[PDB]
């Protein structure tokens, strides 16, 4: 057998011994201080195991508990929500009439003047109001009752602590070996099959027998009380014919075939509940059904004790072409030796996922009554963009530290690798291309808009009246989705979501979904998108290619990953080093991510939200704004910007006046970081060196030099206020305009 | 902060109510919303959808000083070895492409030096900071007259 | 099989020859434009160029111009593409005023030399001609 | 080209001509210190600037020593 | 007796044939692979091996990683378009590191780096405090 | 020297664009060039004095000339609390047909509205006529020849 079990036992001691020593972990910080940048040292390098030992066995080990560390700190996260939705919120009265009940799950003491925050929300009771959809994700789950989410923050807390138990087991009593780690085609096998095959098949299970009885009776106008304990819905088939009247077959037409049968809960209707705006839960039922028949099956792909499946390396190496060379040979050592190059991956991946996610929550709402609350909706959609922004320039970041450290040129003669690196002056000068094809056009179409208007030629402007730019590709896309049900999808009764076109569905006298046309300003923007994506990953990519040496400097993987540059000589060397190529995408990541959510931001707010009368007169939010003002930058400045801010800026005295604070607080921070982002630390130091001779003067110095914060470190702060500063003064700005028109 | 000052101070007595200036000057919000947010209205009305008015240079202005302050920023958070591996692509570019080869620099192109590059961006940050500021001084005194 | 190799088998220099480089297509191809065409006076060489780029410099300014939709829309154009083309042969002059040196020995057994002071002024007039006369080609075949 | 200076508090431990990346330094005899030896700079042409061997110095202030001057397509650093 | 390469966009430019370009040789017991300071990957050839680059770093830097890390070595040429070659590393055969018998001095002041004059006593002269 | 900088021998050696943008920003600094001796230094910045007192008169000529032939001095003498003075005219082929009509509210053309302030300085002083101001640029340029 191959795939075998191999531990060993009381690998480290446990003793409070090193805790008293800090910096026992690097061979130069362990002899201690001797000036102040070791204690900014010792933060810097404490996760990076690959620095601290040699051994992959050892490193292997850290990572495996540390996970468990991670895990630990989601659960006392989660046990702690649900622990304020049964003990600090409304739950109970937003349950029996969730359109007028505004939710809340946080209430703040009274002690300096500050109780103004818990606002007149609704059901007796105040508080803060929080846009986390933790409500609706308890009416889909069926919960009805706070002694419901009392059990559940019990759990959380055990599972918590079983987690901080196991980490401590695996690091310390049972540390695994080294051939345990590197089984990827096991691993991959459980990861299909048992993580997401089995957690899509019990969360059916959960769905069917529990989720589903509970919200036809809510739906239907049963107020929570009169509603069975779940557990009744587990014993009297007659309570489960009565909704579902295919239960009187119990399971024999799964064993005998006959699936068509529960069409009663397992539906392919589309479109959304009419009454509560959020995806058909009978829908969701079969969704998770036929996700884990799929990967159930996916996870049998791989060979690992007996005879059967493929082996990993067998598969990338028969892929070769004649443009390519050898092809993959190679990237197995990679992928098995190296933690690195696997975060690369992982890393853009999850965070290309999190994009992904935010895009089909806003426009297929998969909760009930989540689609008219707008704070959430639009607080959801921006968390996402925000998570998966990080994450994506967090895999490129690794790529790079694979290539200073963990890449050998022996290991690659002539693949894929090796080949990129060959010609890469050819990517980045094509790509170059590329980013001064899509600024001076996309962003230049706003500048004549700009000019043309200013002058008084408003007949000579891109717009939907003068020289238009229609997108006739996603329009026709669009038609296709609409004319799918019946024909391409023929079991489907309605299109995936309103937005390529249908009807208009309401929740309370509010929009829910509607169709979403594209004209000639939509156009102009998706190229915005376009561009701020294409220079991104032009510095990230350079980033990586260019790790281990370039024209300029030869020997630059000699240098490391983050060094501060090779001096003044050779013209500049300032920023050369491919972690400052990540620095200097982080600002584009920024960029990026701000133009998504302000271009959706508006136009949910100008062509779908709002409400309506009778004869279905829709009144939008900002009353269809959207094609005539988004195509110049001063329509950009004056209606989005300077309208919407009207809410922020008059919140004092009121509820929401922590985010008039938050706002002001986050541009001083942002302003704050342009001191460390435009400075340089031989002026500081010097400046300190006149401030540490008043303490001389004085008989006393500590003995702890103060030293300036080092090249690398000081850009290092600059950007990181520098987002602080910038995403939070969005954050205020965000939650203030929506919770007013919510 | 002494010409924001001055201008404030003078706006609420032309206005009529010095003491609009009196109450709000004594947090940031104030400056904020009733200096900034609330005189910005004419400028920023020069031009638009429905039309432009003689207001509308200031307002072209405006937005072109806050696009040279920010170019400025390019100049002085982003250094230059980033900026001279990048040139040396397209010097090899240049040389690589056929019926553009016939053409030749006499000067080798490379990146600007360290100092060169603060003062630069130190250019684009002063005159985008000037330009934004005479453009919203100008119209809200003249689009108000008081 | 490999369809890319160091460019003239030389590994160390800076070029890779790939079907986009050195392909039967984009050999034959390039050997017949007017920049590297073999038997052409320079004059020649500037003509050809000139009347293939002033023919469709015509049509943005035509079409997309700011009296695009007035009766002179035309001769509006017309006049912007001479205008056009009065910056790119400034251009040219300049250049070659500069790039070449002045021939000291009336030794001169290459007149047909295009990289050389003499032949660039050839050049540089031939592309005016060229570019004024697809300028004027076209005005008579859009008058239509 | 760019100027390099050695100064007589070179206790010569021969560490800027390691850290040298364009080889402009060597070591030369000389009989004023204990090892006998003092660093020189012959090839101050092939200098790029970019100070390693001032980083490598062990001595307070000092030994080596690089001045900025003019640039040659050598000291640039150009490939092109 | 080139190494084996599959090329690469990283080579030299016009500077080579128009401006000096440097060689570099060696000398291997076998056949390894090696990282090219412009390209990814090399297998060296057993003998004597010819490489050309396009400036000394890249040739020095490839010296530095045939010394530590295969113990091997090896001597750099400049070469001119007309045809006229310079050896340049190892000078006189020995290391710049080592101290060889017959080398001499060159800008060396003698005395230590706060010994220099003020800019203003070499007021109007063509010179600078450091070269006094 | 013998290339763009002819004062920097060591600047005009130089291979790369950086010897063009050095040239421009050293040009003043006068005590730096080769081979400047301090008697040569002091006759160089004084007759460098000369031509920017000049550069000062005929600014001030050009201020003088445009109001007296496109200003509206004379009609602001007679009402000076209801007309708006008048910097000078505007001649832009890139305007629309409203822009013409929008910057000629008031008047006859395309106009810029002045914010200097010289003509209530120069109502002060004694001016009141067209004529007058005219004959006061003429003395200004004479000045500026001297
Ligand atoms: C809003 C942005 C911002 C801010 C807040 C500062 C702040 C500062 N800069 Mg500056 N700087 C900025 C932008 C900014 N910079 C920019 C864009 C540049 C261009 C690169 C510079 C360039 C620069 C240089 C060259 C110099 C400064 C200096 C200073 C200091 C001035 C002394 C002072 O004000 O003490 C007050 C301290 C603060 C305002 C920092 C905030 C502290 C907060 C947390 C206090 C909270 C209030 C209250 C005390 C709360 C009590 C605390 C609680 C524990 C009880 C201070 C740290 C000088 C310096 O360091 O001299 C001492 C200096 O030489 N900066
Ligand atoms: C069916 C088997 C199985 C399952 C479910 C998992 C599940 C997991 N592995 Mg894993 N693994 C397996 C087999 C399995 N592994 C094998 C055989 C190997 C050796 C090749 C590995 C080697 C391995 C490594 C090296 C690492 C993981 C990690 C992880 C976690 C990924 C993070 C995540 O998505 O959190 C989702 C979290 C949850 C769903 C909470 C579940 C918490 C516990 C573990 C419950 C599962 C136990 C049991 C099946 C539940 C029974 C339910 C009951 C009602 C019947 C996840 C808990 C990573 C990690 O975080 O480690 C801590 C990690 O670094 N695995
Ligand atoms: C993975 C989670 C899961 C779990 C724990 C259960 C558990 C159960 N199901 Mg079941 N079920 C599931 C998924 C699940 N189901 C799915 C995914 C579907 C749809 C494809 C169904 C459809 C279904 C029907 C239609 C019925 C049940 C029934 C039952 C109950 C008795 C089954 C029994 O004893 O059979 C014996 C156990 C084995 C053969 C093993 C039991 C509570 C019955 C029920 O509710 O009885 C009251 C019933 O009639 N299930
Ligand atoms: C699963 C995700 C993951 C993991 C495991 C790692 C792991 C690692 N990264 Mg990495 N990284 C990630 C995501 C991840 N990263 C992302 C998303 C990015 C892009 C932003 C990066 C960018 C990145 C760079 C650029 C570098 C690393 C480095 C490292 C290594 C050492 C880290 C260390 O010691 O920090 C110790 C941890 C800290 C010092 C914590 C400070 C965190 C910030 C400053 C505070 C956050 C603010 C807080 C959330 C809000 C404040 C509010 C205020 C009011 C208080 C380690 C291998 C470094 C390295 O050497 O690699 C080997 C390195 O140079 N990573
Ligand atoms: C508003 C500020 C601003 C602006 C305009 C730019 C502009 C640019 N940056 Mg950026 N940058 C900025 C801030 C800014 N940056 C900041 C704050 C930082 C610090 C983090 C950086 C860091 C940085 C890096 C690290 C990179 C860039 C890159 C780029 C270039 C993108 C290519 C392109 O489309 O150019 C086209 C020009 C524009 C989009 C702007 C003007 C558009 C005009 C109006 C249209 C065409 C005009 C025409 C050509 C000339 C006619 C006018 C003239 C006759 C008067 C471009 C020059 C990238 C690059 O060079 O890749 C190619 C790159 O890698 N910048
Ligand atoms: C780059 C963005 C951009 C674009 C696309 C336009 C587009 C336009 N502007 Mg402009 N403009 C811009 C930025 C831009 N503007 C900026 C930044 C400003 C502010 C300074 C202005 C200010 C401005 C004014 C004041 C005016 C315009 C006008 C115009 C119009 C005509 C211009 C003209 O005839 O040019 C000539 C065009 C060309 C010579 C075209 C060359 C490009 C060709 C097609 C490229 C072909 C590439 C080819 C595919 C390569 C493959 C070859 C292979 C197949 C062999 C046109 C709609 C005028 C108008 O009336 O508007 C209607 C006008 O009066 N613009
Ligand atoms: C401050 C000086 C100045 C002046 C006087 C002009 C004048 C003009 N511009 Mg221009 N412009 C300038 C600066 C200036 N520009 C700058 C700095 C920019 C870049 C930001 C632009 C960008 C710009 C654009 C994008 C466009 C103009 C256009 C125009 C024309 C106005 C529209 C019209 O009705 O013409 C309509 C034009 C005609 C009826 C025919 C005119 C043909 C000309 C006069 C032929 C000239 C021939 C001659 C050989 C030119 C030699 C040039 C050189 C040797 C000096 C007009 C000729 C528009 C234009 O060219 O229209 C086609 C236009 O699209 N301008
Ligand atoms: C897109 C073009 C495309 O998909 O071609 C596909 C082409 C296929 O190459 P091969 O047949 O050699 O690939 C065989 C193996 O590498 C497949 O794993 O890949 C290239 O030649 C890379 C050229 C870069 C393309 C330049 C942009
Ligand atoms: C929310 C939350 C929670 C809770 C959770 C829970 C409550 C869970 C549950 C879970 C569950 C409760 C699960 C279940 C599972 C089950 C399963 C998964 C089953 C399966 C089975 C099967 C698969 C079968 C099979 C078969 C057949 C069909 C036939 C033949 C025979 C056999 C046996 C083979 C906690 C506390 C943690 C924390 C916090 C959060
Ligand atoms: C798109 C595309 C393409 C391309 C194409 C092209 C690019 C074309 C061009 C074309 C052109 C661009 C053409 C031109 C033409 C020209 C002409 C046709 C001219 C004419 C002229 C004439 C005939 C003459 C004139 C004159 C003179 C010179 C003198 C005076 C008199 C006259 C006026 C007579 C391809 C194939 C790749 C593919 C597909 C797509
Ligand atoms: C200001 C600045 C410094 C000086 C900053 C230093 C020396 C760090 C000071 C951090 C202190 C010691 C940590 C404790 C923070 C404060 C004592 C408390 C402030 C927090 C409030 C909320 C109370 C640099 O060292 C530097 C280096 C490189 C580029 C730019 C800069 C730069 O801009
Ligand atoms: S400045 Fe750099 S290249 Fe010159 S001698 Fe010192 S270390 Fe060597
Ligand atoms: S200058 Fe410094 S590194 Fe060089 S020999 Fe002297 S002490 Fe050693």
């Amino acid at each position: 057998k191959n795939v075998q079990i191999f531990v060993e036992k009381d690998a480290v001691e446990t003793s409070f011994e090193k805790w008293s020593q800090p910096g026992h972990f690097s061979r130069t910080l362990a002899k201690g201080p001797k000036t102040t940048t070791w204690i900014w040292n010792l933060h810097a390098d404490a996760h990076d195991f690959d620095s601290q030992t040699n051994s992959l066995e050892e490193v292997s080990r850290k990572i495996f508990s540390a996970h468990f560390g991670q895990l630990a700190a989601i659960f006392l996260w989660i046990s702690g929500m649900h622990f304020h939705g049964a003990y600090f919120s409304n739950y109970s009265a937003w349950l029996s009439d969730p359109i007028k009940i505004k939710q809340s799950s946080q209430v703040v003491w009274p002690i300096v003047g500050q109780e103004i925050l818990n606002a007149d929300v609704g059901g007796n009771f105040q508080g803060v109001q929080t846009t986390s959809g933790w409500f609706q994700m308890w009416r889909a789950e069926g919960i009805t009752s706070e002694v419901e989410l009392y059990w559940i923050a019990i759990g959380g807390l055990i599972m918590s602590a079983l987690m901080l138990f196991a980490g401590w087991f695996h690091y310390h009593k049972a540390a695994p070996k080294l051939e345990w780690f590197q089984n990827a085609e096991s691993m991959m096998n459980h990861h299909l099959a048992g993580l997401l095959g089995l957690g899509c098949l019990s969360w059916s299970g959960h769905q069917i027998h529990i989720a589903l009885p509970i919200n036809k009776l809510l739906d239907a106008g049963v107020s929570p009380q009169e509603i069975p304990l779940p557990h009744e819905f587990l014993i009297n088939r007659d309570l489960m014919a009565q909704l579902y009247p295919s239960f009187e077959k119990g399971l024999t037409p799964f064993f005998s075939g006959q699936w068509g049968v529960y069409s009663d809960f397992l539906t392919f209707k589309g479109g959304l509940n009419p009454v509560t705006g959020g995806l058909w839960l009978s829908d969701i039922a079969h969704h998770h059904l036929a996700l884990s028949v799929l990967f159930i099956i996916a996870g049998h792909m791989y060979r690992t004790n007996w005879g059967i499946g493929h082996s990993m390396k067998e598969i990338l190496e028969a892929h070769k072409g004649p443009f390519t060379g050898e092809g993959h040979k190679g990237l197995y050592e990679i992928l098995t030796t190296s933690w690195h190059a696997q975060l690369a991956i992982n890393l853009a991946m999850i965070g290309s996922l999190s994009i992904i996610v935010a895009h089909h929550m806003y426009a297929m709402p998969p909760y009930p009554y989540i689609a008219t609350d707008y704070a959430t909706q639009l607080s959801l959609f921006t968390h996402h963009m925000w998570i998966g922004g990080f994450c994506v320039v967090g895999g490129a970041a690794h790529g790079a530290i694979f290539m200073v450290r963990d890449y050998t040129p022996a290991n690659n003669y002539n693949n894929l690798l090796d080949r990129d690196l060959r010609h890469r002056d050819e990517i980045i000068s094509n790509l170059n291309w590329v980013c001064i094809f899509l600024g001076c056009h996309a962003f230049g179409f706003y500048i004549h808009n700009d000019t043309m208007r200013a002058l008084g030629r408003p007949q000579d402007m891109f717009s939907d009246k003068a020289i238009q730019l229609q997108p006739i590709f996603a329009q026709w896309i669009q038609n296709i989705h609409l004319l799918a049900p019946g024909t391409t999808a023929p079991n489907a009764l309605a299109t995936t979501s309103y937005a390529f076109g249908g009807d208009i569905v309401e929740v309370g006298g509010k929009i829910a979904m509607m169709p979403i046309k594209l004209g000639t300003a939509d156009f102009m923007v998706h190229h915005i998108h376009a561009f701020t994506i294409h220079v991104t990953v032009l510095i990230l990519l350079k980033g990586v290619l260019y790790a281990r040496s370039s024209k300029l400097i030869p020997d630059k993987a000699n240098l490391g990953f983050r060094f501060p540059c090779d001096g003044p000589g050779r013209g500049g060397t300032c920023q050369s080093s491919s972690w400052d190529h990540v620095f200097l995408g982080l600002f584009w990541m920024y960029n990026a991510i701000s133009v998504v959510i302000f271009h959706f931001s508006w136009k949910m707010q100008s062509d779908v939200w709002g409400t309506v009368t009778a004869d279905g007169s829709i009144s939008h939010i900002t009353g269809g704004n959207f094609a005539q003002s988004s195509i110049t930058i001063n329509g950009w400045l004056r209606d989005f910007l300077w309208s919407q801010a009207s809410q922020v800026i008059q919140s004092y005295g009121s509820a929401s006046s922590a985010y008039g604070l938050i706002f002001l607080g986050a541009h001083f921070i942002w302003a704050f970081s342009l001191m460390f982002l435009f400075s340089g630390r031989g002026y500081w130091q010097e400046l300190i060196e006149s401030i540490v001779w008043a303490h001389n003067k004085l008989n006393f110095a500590p003995a702890i030099q103060p030293r300036a914060l080092s090249i690398t470190q000081g850009r290092a702060v600059g950007l990181a206020h520098y987002l602080l500063g910038g995403i939070g003064t969005t954050w205020a700005f965000f939650l203030a305009r929506s919770l007013s028109i919510t | 902060w002494v010409t924001f000052y001055w201008h404030w101070k003078h706006m609420t007595i032309w206005g009529g109510n010095p003491g609009q200036f009196d109450e709000s000057s004594n947090y940031i919000m104030g400056w904020l919303r009733d200096y900034l947010w609330l005189n910005s209205s004419p400028l920023i009305n020069g031009y638009n959808p429905f039309g432009m008015n003689n207001l509308s240079v200031w307002a072209w202005m405006f937005l072109f000083g806050h696009l040279i302050w920010a170019t400025g920023f390019m100049f002085l958070i982003s250094w230059r070895g980033y900026w001279q591996e990048l040139i040396e692509t397209l010097v090899w570019a240049h040389e690589r492409t056929p019926l553009a080869n016939l053409i030749r620099w006499r000067d080798k192109p490379v990146a600007l030096s360290i100092v060169q590059a603060r003062l630069v961006g130190l250019v684009h940050f002063s005159v985008g900071y000037i330009l934004t500021y005479a453009a919203f001084l100008i119209a809200s005194t003249s689009g108000k007259f008081g | 099989a490999n369809f890319i190799k160091p460019y003239n088998d030389d590994p160390f220099v800076g070029h890779l020859a790939t079907p986009i480089t050195s392909s039967a297509v984009t050999r034959s191809l390039l050997k017949n434009l007017p920049a590297y065409r073999f038997g052409l006076t320079p004059l020649l060489r500037g003509l050809e160029i000139g009347l293939a780029h002033g023919y469709f410099l015509i049509g943005p300014f035509f079409k997309l111009g700011p009296l695009r939709n007035s009766e002179i829309a035309l001769f509006a154009g017309f006049l912007s593409t001479i205008g056009l083309i009065l910056i790119l042969t400034l251009g040219l002059t300049i250049y070659g005023a500069v790039v070449f040196k002045e021939e000291k020995v009336m030794s001169s057994a290459n007149v047909n030399n295009l990289q050389t002071k003499k032949a660039w002024d050839q050049f540089k007039g031939g592309f005016f001609v060229g570019a004024c006369g697809s300028a004027g080609f076209a005005l008579i075949c859009l008058y239509v | 080209s760019h100027s390099v200076k050695i100064y007589d508090t070179c206790i010569g431990c021969t560490q800027c001509v390691r850290a040298c990346p364009t080889d402009v330094l060597e070591m030369i005899p000389w009989g004023g210190c204990k090892a006998k030896q003092i660093a020189s700079a012959p090839r101050t042409e092939d200098c790029v600037g970019c100070k390693r061997c001032e980083s490598a110095c062990p001595t307070d202030f000092l030994s080596v020593r690089v001045y900025l001057w003019h640039e040659t397509t050598r000291s640039m650093g150009l490939a092109y | 007796p080139s190494p084996i390469f599959g090329g690469s966009t990283g080579g030299w430019l016009r500077k080579a044939q128009v401006e000096e370009k440097y060689v570099i040789t060696w000398d291997s017991p076998k056949e390894q692979i090696f990282e090219m300071p412009t390209g990814g990957a090399a297998i060296m050839r057993e003998g004597p091996n010819l490489l050309k680059l396009a400036r000394k770093e890249q040739c020095l830097a490839l010296g530095t990683r045939l010394r530590s890390k295969y113990k091997i070595k090896y001597q750099f040429y400049r070469v001119f378009p007309n045809g006229e070659v310079q050896y340049l590393h190892p000078k006189d055969g020995v290391y710049p590191e080592k101290v060889n018998a017959g080398r001499q001095g060159v800008g060396q002041n003698f005395r230590s780096i706060g010994k220099n004059v003020s800019p203003i006593e070499v007021k109007f002269t063509g010179k600078q405090p450091y070269d006094l | 020297a013998t290339k763009f900088p002819k004062f920097s021998q060591a600047l005009a050696q130089d291979p790369a664009t950086r010897r063009i943008w050095y040239g421009i920003a050293t040009a003043h600094d006068l005590e730096a060039h080769d081979g400047m001796t301090e008697e040569n230094l002091y006759q160089k910045i004084f007759a460098s004095h000369f031509g920017h007192l000049a550069i000062i008169f005929l600014w001030t000529a050009g201020n003088l000339f445009h109001v007296a032939w496109q200003g509206n001095f004379e009609q602001w003498v007679a009402k000076p609390l209801k007309t708006k003075p008048i910097a000078h005219s505007i001649w832009d082929p890139h305007f629309g047909e409203s822009a013409l009509k929008a910057f000629s509210k008031g008047n006859t053309y395309p106009v810029n509205i002045a914010f200097s302030g010289v003509y209530q300085w120069w109502y002060t002083i004694g001016f009141r006529t067209n004529q007058e101001l005219y004959a006061g640029s003429i003395g200004l340029l004479i000045l500026s020849c001297v």
